[PDB]
């Protein structure tokens, strides 16, 4: 891959910061930066075809209906899903919730209630958390969870079968520990009890090859401003068989096939669970975010990512009272690189770190279970994405060194 | 240099030296703040004087970054010994200097070493740590008053 | 107003179509186009300023926090609401599914169950209807409604509120008939068994003046996309002192103040209703569509678009067979127009429009309640906005009679 | 003119519909609406005593002249044949309707079904010209259903 090509697509990557460096963005990991092919793909519609889609049938409502349902497509090759099971959602969070309100819907055969468990992970990201523990609530459900190996990881000895598991939620890919999961293994797991598999893909799907057939999971979340997409539209896959068989979530205009004062009958899926106008112009902006990462590759996406983790990684592990929050092996990992500065409060190696340019989260990164295992309050961390480079990770080790040095 | 603009000596030395540190009794109240930027926490008490009228100490306890520890640290420093309404004032001084976005740089009369907190104004993200034990102190001292009579 | 300087803000308003016209575009109602101001706004905000809101603490993530949060106050003050008592939504059809949540949430005071009554109307947009249908269907209280009159308004003369009344929703300004609701007539009602209201006000924000806290209804809703913002944002009113007694709807991150695996406490009104991230980059361009219809003036925007509909009304008025569903009179309505065309289908009506290049909706636009009310399986609508014209619904006009000849009606 | 679409063919079976009316005998029928808001048709396929031929497609509902011209000319191309000889049409139909202006479609197979070439350029019509189509594909696999 040509590093400066790529970086030449995003124009915020040019910007000076307070500090007078150049940006060094290595939270990526919240949100990420957008090409020019994604903002001019969303401004072209708009300038052109926007339109109401499915809604009546003059010129443009065809052409933003053509734009939406071809935008929907491109983004299921993109992840090895059918076009037909995707539906869009605000963000990944909403997609996660839908599911964990289905499942406690009278109307769902696979719904839980009491006597039933639902597994979850103390690795996961609060999204694919608390709406575990609001189905548990409104259902009288159990919630159990796998907890956290000593090196960031699931630890698949911490559960074991029982046939009273009807759902088990947990990420393909950490966002602070950076471990990409044994998903093969949870699922047939899974399939021991009947349960179904709810996976979190929001820091696979921009960083990794992902197919989603592949994986067999039963549903699988994604967040379109992680993978170079606009803000505002997240992803659920749902096999095809299941969302058949699923209650809708939202409901209004467009998810009906009838409706009388007395009562509705839905449409199938996915426009079943697309409740009121949807994000169209965002749709568009996805899938060339899609089709961007897919003429790039996404191994090699993956390969050089890696690259940048590991000497983040190993820069980090050289700095004497600094540990990372997950493993220091690269196997089974990707990014982010999560750490603790032994005497240097979080807030202030982020404060350092962004002096000198550097972007970096600090916190609990919406994984406070997380770092409560680990007894930490907060950590720094820096991810990566495929337009970040080895001199960025160089000025993560340098400001992190400086933060020993201002506070020592 | 930008880093000690905002890290001033004061903000330093109570961080290294924190002032008034560790849970006491007696107290009116007892609060529990934490700063929306995970991270920071304080447990903080107040006590009045007999008569109400005086605050006579501010304990706390809990973990945090430079800025929310030291900035607890000059709050005791500024309020211990001081009548409830002069407190009170003390506390809006605080709050307006540090939310100013560095339009007001304070009066070193009213916040004495809570000057060294203007710094901070202008990186909004740290304005939550600097108010963590302020806003802390502003919710006991009500409570302690409320509690007060009777 | 200066029509001709407003119209140059909207790049699509020169697109020739494929019959070869310059287009017309009368389906506001369904969808509004973008000025430059507002794709400008967030193309400026994408390439500068684009970092988490409210999540970590470096300078992309405050200047992210602001301009979301200022976004957040510019739209407060164009529909008077207090910047605290706005919720952003995906759409204004989830701003109403997340009330119809709440009001069946066992941890929320005002929560509904059996033998409370839900009240909705038969000219309802689907957004306002199958919500209430499914709260009734979790919760077992009952769905009532009060009627259409012949001319389109809620008759308020259909229904009786009782005390078992603990909802009350309907449309400030309908999305067929173009009526202006008796907000407060509905909301002194409402109040005699102590009910909410529920405002869709998805057709008032971008058409009229808006004063929410005025209106005294509990819970709004408004599209983003309508107002000539961006796709992907609608807004979700409360009043203040029940967003405070609310429980959350969707959960996750951002929303939460503490979280252990076994449960969680939650962030105060708006953040509370607000789970994941946000529609950053939409808030700001909404703020800028919110900014833009101000400074024309919404009273201004109001008048262009009345004098628009009553040139159509009295255009399509005049060719035989062709019936408006609303009023035919100016009274207490606004856009848009749905008309019928004797002899002539819908579809058909819309083809020979769009061959012209004049955009107009064709079906029950969200209402089939309505449109069963009065024995029609479809209609055509023409919707109007501030960049619309007299001389396009002159264009309107003559599309509907070409389209009389052409199916050989006259 | 640019309509083209509205064909003389679609115009006649408008004005002119045939086998209009629900009759009997049948051996299903079907109650079909296009997702475009503004069509329906009820439709019945009665076969052969032996279950090998279309003997009768009948109809009723309301619906704009796509809708109701493609039900009509289905009718005159359908009734009296064999079942997979119908199954073909309806496939060759679909096929050209579907495909945008790229297939004309072969009137050897659709006879005045070939009118309909012009809404392929229209997709939000292509589903008012479908809908007797797919009602009649419903309707057939279910009186083929019916026969055993
Ligand atoms: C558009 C509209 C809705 C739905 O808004 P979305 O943005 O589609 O979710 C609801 N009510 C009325 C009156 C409308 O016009
Ligand atoms: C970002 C993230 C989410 C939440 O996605 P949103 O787009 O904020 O809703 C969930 N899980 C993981 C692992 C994430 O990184
Ligand atoms: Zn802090
Ligand atoms: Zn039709």
């Amino acid at each position: 891959l040509d590093l400066a090509a790529i970086r030449a697509d995003f124009p915020i990557l040019k910007r000076i910061m307070r500090g007078g460096n150049p940006l060094a963005y290595l939270d990526s990991g919240a949100t990420s930066q957008r090409p020019l092919q994604v903002l001019d793909a969303e401004r072209e519609f708009l300038t052109a075809s926007n339109g109401a889609v499915h809604r009546g049938a003059h010129q443009l409502m065809e052409e933003a209906t053509d734009a939406y349902e071809q935008g929907r497509a491109d983004i299921a090759l993109f992840v090895g899903a059918d076009t037909d099971e995707l539906v869009f959602t605000k963000n990944a969070t909403e997609a996660l919730n839908l599911v964990s309100y289905v499942l406690g819907d009278s109307r769902f055969e696979r719904a839980v209630g009491p006597g039933d468990v639902i597994v979850t992970t103390e690795l996961e990201h609060h999204a694919n958390l608390i709406p575990w523990q609001e189905l548990a609530r409104r259902t009288g459900a159990t919630l159990r969870w796998y907890g956290v190996t000593d090196d960031g990881r699931i630890d698949l000895d911490s559960l074991y079968l029982d046939d009273r598991v009807k759902v088990v939620a947990f990420t393909h890919h950490s966002n602070v520990t950076g471990v990409l999961t044994p998903v093969s293994e949870l699922v047939s797991r899974a399939h021991q009890s009947g349960a179904l598999t709810v996976l979190d893909a929001c820091q696979s799907v921009p960083h990794q090859p992902v197919d989603l057939h592949e994986l067999g999971v039963d549903f699988a979340a994604f967040s379109g401003h992680k993978m170079l997409g606009p803000n505002g539209i997240g992803v659920l896959y749902g096999r095809r068989e299941l969302l058949a068989q699923m209650p809708p979530f939202l409901t209004g205009g467009s998810m009906i096939e009838t409706v009388t004062m007395e009562g509705a009958t839905y449409a199938p899926a996915p426009q079943r669970f697309e409740a009121g106008t949807p994000m169209t112009s965002q749709v568009v902006g996805l899938a060339a975010a899609a089709r961007y990462l897919g003429a790039i590759g996404m191994a090699a996406v993956e390969a050089h990512e890696r690259e940048l983790v590991a000497a983040a990684i190993e820069g980090l592990s050289g700095i004497d009272g600094v540990r990372i929050l997950g493993p220091t092996s690269m196997r089974d990992r990707g990014s982010p690189v999560a750490f603790v500065v032994e005497g240097v409060h979080a807030h202030d190696v982020g404060q350092v770190l962004d002096d000198g340019g550097v972007a970096v989260r600090v916190g609990h990164h919406c994984a406070l279970p997380l770092h409560r295992r680990f007894g930490l309050a907060a950590t720094a961390r820096a991810s990566f994405a495929v337009y970040n480079t080895a001199d960025e990770v160089d000025r993560l080790v340098a400001g992190v060194r400086r933060s020993r040095h201002f506070f020592g | 240099l930008r880093l000690e603009q905002i890290y001033q000596d004061v903000i330093l030395d109570h961080y290294k030296h924190p002032q008034h540190r560790g849970l006491r009794e007696p107290f009116g109240a007892q609060v529990y703040h934490v700063n929306p930027i995970c991270g920071d926490e304080v447990t903080l008490r107040v006590a009045l004087s007999e008569d109400g009228t005086r605050v006579t100490d501010v304990s706390y306890d809990g973990q945090g970054c430079s800025i929310s520890q030291a900035a607890t640290s000059v709050l005791t420093e500024q309020v211990i010994g001081q009548r409830v309404p002069r407190a009170l004032n003390i506390v809006d001084a605080f709050t307006e200097m540090v939310s100013s976005r560095g339009t007001v740089p304070g009066d070193e009369d009213v916040l004495g070493d809570g000057v060294a907190f203007a710094g901070v104004a202008k990186y909004p993200a740290r304005v939550k740590c600097a108010l963590l034990g302020w806003m802390a102190f502003k919710d006991a001292l009500a409570q302690a008053s409320e509690a007060f009579e009777e």
